[PDB]
């Protein structure tokens, strides 16, 4: 068995009031079963999920996106539940990163 | 050369006996049709919209053949399942990937198809189509099978016919877009975040196909800087991102290169 | 288009 990587990012450089797309990309993962919510100030957003695909050695990756306007306050983060992980994996969104 | 791809997962089920089938379909990097049996009555779908310029008569048709490929994977789950020893309790998988690439003259350049169990190499195709590698002795079993029935001439005929006639059908259908690379949109950042020193990221955002090198260079040493690199992502649109990162001395940003090399560039792109 | 996969393993 192989752990999800987890990336959470925006589709273009975050400026506060500005539309932009949320994405939490998680790859790399084996077996395919997994859990993943992108989460705005804790709560679960209504996202999309990708189809599932994988890479050439094998590994899964799933997209899980939605739209949002970044401002001063709220805070984004994704949360996944997979068999590897004793703990749900939590990223926090950074505009920076 | 552009490329026309599929990639299959099979998932058993500790429960009653029955299976999970997802497929995927790819032009290039281009997602363009999904099947999953869960849903109710299933069909092959569109996920791009160039595709949806096919009748239904092709969806129809691509519908028969998943469905009977997915009960094809489900028997193979079983099959696996028992040459490992395996009990019925676990759930297992089963993926393939297929697919072809086009030649200069219009024809098959080269041609795949591998197969994984439980996430393993299982069995490939060789590059000659005409024979196998198997990866452990139950892939033998599957090999001595494979070719005493000539399995390798159905794939090398699938691959060399309707994959590639196909892959040329829907590149006139997607011309308006699937002909273009997009070259990344790129730029640099400075994070004065830490008294370790000033992080420098370099940012390409935007870019298709997947493929990309970012490289932070130090003047007066010729070997790649050891740098923070993030996986290539997608952007959600169709296109990918992907940035590199270090930290340097506070005085010296100047002396630092973010070299990016993607195929939609005219020449090779130097940033500081 | 799909290839046909018929051929147990």
């Amino acid at each position: 068995a192989r752990p999800p990587k987890v990336q959470v990012y925006s589709r273009h450089p975050a400026e506060n009031g500005k539309p932009n797309y949320l994405n939490c990309y998680v790859s790399g993962f084996h077996p395919p079963q997994i859990e993943i919510d992108l989460l705005k100030n804790g709560e679960k957003m209504n996202a999309e999920q990708s189809d599932l695909s994988f890479s050439k050695d094998w590994s899964f990756y799933l997209l899980v996106h939605t739209e949002f306007t970044p401002n001063a306050v709220d805070q984004y983060s994704c949360r996944v539940k997979h068999v590897t992980l004793d703990k749900p994996k939590i990223v926090k969104w950074d505009r920076d990163h | 050369p552009h490329s026309l791809s599929y990639f299959y997962t099979a998932v058993s089920r500790p429960d009653r006996g029955d299976s999970r089938f997802i497929a995927v379909g790819y032009v290039d990097d281009t997602q363009f049709v999904r099947f999953d049996n869960y849903a109710p009555n299933p069909r092959m779908e569109p996920r791009v919209p160039w595709i949806q310029q096919e009748g239904q008569d092709y969806w129809d048709e691509e519908t028969r053949k998943v469905k009977d490929n997915a009960q094809t994977y489900g028997v193979g789950l079983n099959t696996l399942r028992g040459y490992y020893n395996q009990s019925e309790a676990g759930s297992h998988t089963l993926q393939s990937m297929f697919g072809c690439y086009l030649g200069p003259d219009g024809l098959l350049l080269h041609g795949y198809r591998q197969d994984a169990y439980d996430g393993a190499d299982y069995i490939a195709l060789n590059e000659d189509l005409r024979s196998w590698t198997a990866a452990d002795m139950a892939a033998q079993i599957t090999k001595r099978k494979w070719e005493a029935a000539n399995v390798a001439e159905r794939r090398r005929s699938y691959l060399q016919g309707l994959c590639v006639e196909s892959l040329r059908r829907y590149l006139e259908m997607g011309k308006d877009t699937l002909q273009r690379a997009e070259p990344p949109k790129t730029h640099v950042t400075r994070h004065p975040s830490s008294d370790l020193g000033v992080t420098l990221r370099c940012w390409a955002l935007g870019f298709y196909p997947k493929e990309i090198s970012l490289t932070w260079q130090r003047e007066g040493q010729d070997q790649s800087q050891d740098m923070e690199l993030v996986e290539t992502r997608p952007s959600g649109d169709g296109t990918f991102q992907k940035w590199a990162a270090l930290v340097v001395p506070p005085g010296e940003e100047q002396s630092y290169t973010c070299h990016v090399q993607h195929e939609g560039l005219q020449e090779p792109l130097t940033l500081r | 288009e799909s290839d046909t996969v018929g051929w147990s393993w």
